């Protein structure tokens, strides 16, 4: 699978980080890491994914 | 030569553009005519970017800006409708009246005939956020002049012979009611913080 | 010299149409304090059900 | 990808890291982990 993943990072920009502050219910500062090969965001219903 | 617009509708449009709102409770004829000819009035007002929003439940009309649906101009600007920002005292008074109207509607229902509120009831409530300016005469004069100022916008009726007032239905359609609640609660909390 | 002569009206200007939408409310400054707090919320360790 | 705890097994097979977000009152917290770190965390849950 990583053989196809060589395209990512090489040719195109890829998302790697998001930083929040007082956005919605995220009191204070926060941050999440995105792996260059793909990420999945999980949690209970209505927690802050959207 | 050309046909002329009916006299009653001309009177209605001129009055509506003068005061900004009609009311079945105080102008039943004119109010009835406009609702029977909605297309005519909306056609007379469309060239000016003006348009009427009809509130049948409260029996009230009011002029609102017509401008297009969320163009690049996120906030509307209009040559005739000159935007105004009320000063602090007016904002607090409008918040108090808004809260009273909403509370009364919560009990008697939406559109129920508004209960008459005594001038004396308001003075202590303003004193919460403004203290005592120095004398009862001064505070009462301030309240009376503020109610006179607000009557211009059509929010409240003039004080009657017994010194009571009524809350006009217009107060429900203010620009952004969330501003009143937040500011009012914020000052109400700051006073408790400092006391 | 405060009489009112019977001269006509010209250039009658229509402005100040009192649309109720046009109002805005008072802006009150809040000079209490400004928040540095940017704790990284390292307490985000998983606490989830079965 | 975003999923409210559905078809997670599929996510495991085509992504390498997951962001676990949980609610608590009026504040929401977010953490970033790898699939293997979360697997170890589960193995800790495995003592139950
Ligand atoms: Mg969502």
């Amino acid at each position: 699978m990583n053989q196809v993943s060589g395209l990512a990072g090489k040719e195109s920009f890829i998302l790697t980080r998001i930083e929040l502050f007082n956005w919605g219910g995220f009191h204070g500062l926060h941050q999440a890491a995105i792996h260059q090969d793909g990420t999945a965001v999980i949690g209970p219903t209505g927690s802050g994914k959207t | 030569s050309e046909t002329r617009t009916l006299q009653k509708i001309r009177e209605a449009t001129q009055e509506l553009l003068k005061y900004g709102l009609l009311e079945e409770a105080s102008k039943p004829n004119l109010y009835r005519i406009v609702l029977s000819h909605p297309e005519e009035v909306t056609r007379i007002l469309e060239p000016l970017d003006l348009d009427i929003g009809i509130d049948e439940i409260r029996g009230l009309l009011y002029v609102k800006v017509r401008l297009d649906e969320t163009p690049a101009q996120d906030e509307w600007a209009h040559p005739l409708v000159r935007r105004q920002r009320l000063n602090l005292e007016q904002s607090l008074l409008v918040a108090i009246l808004r809260q009273h109207f909403v509370a009364w509607e919560q009990e008697s229902g939406t559109g129920a005939s508004q209960a008459q509120i005594a001038i004396d009831d308001l003075l202590p409530q303003l004193q919460i956020y403004l203290g005592d300016p120095g004398s009862e005469s001064k505070e009462r004069t301030r309240l009376l002049t503020l109610l006179d100022q607000l009557k211009g916008h059509g929010l409240v009726t003039s004080p009657d012979a017994h010194e009571r007032i009524v809350i006009r239905p217009i107060i429900a359609h203010l620009a952004d009611p969330i501003n009143l609640q937040a500011l009012l609660a914020w000052l109400r909390e700051q006073i408790a913080q400092q006391t | 010299r405060k009489q009112e002569v019977p001269l006509p009206a010209v250039g009658v200007a229509v402005t100040g149409i009192p649309a109720i939408e046009r109002l805005r409310f008072k802006e009150v400054d809040d000079e209490a304090e400004q928040t540095l707090d940017l704790s990284n919320h390292a307490a985000d360790l998983t606490q989830i059900g079965d | 990808f975003i999923t409210p705890n559905k078809e997670m097994r599929l996510l495991r097979d085509h992504t390498r890291s997951a962001i676990v977000v949980h609610r608590r009152g009026q504040n929401s917290n977010m953490a970033s982990l790898s699939w293997e770190e979360l697997e170890r965390h589960y193995q800790r849950r495995g003592n139950a």
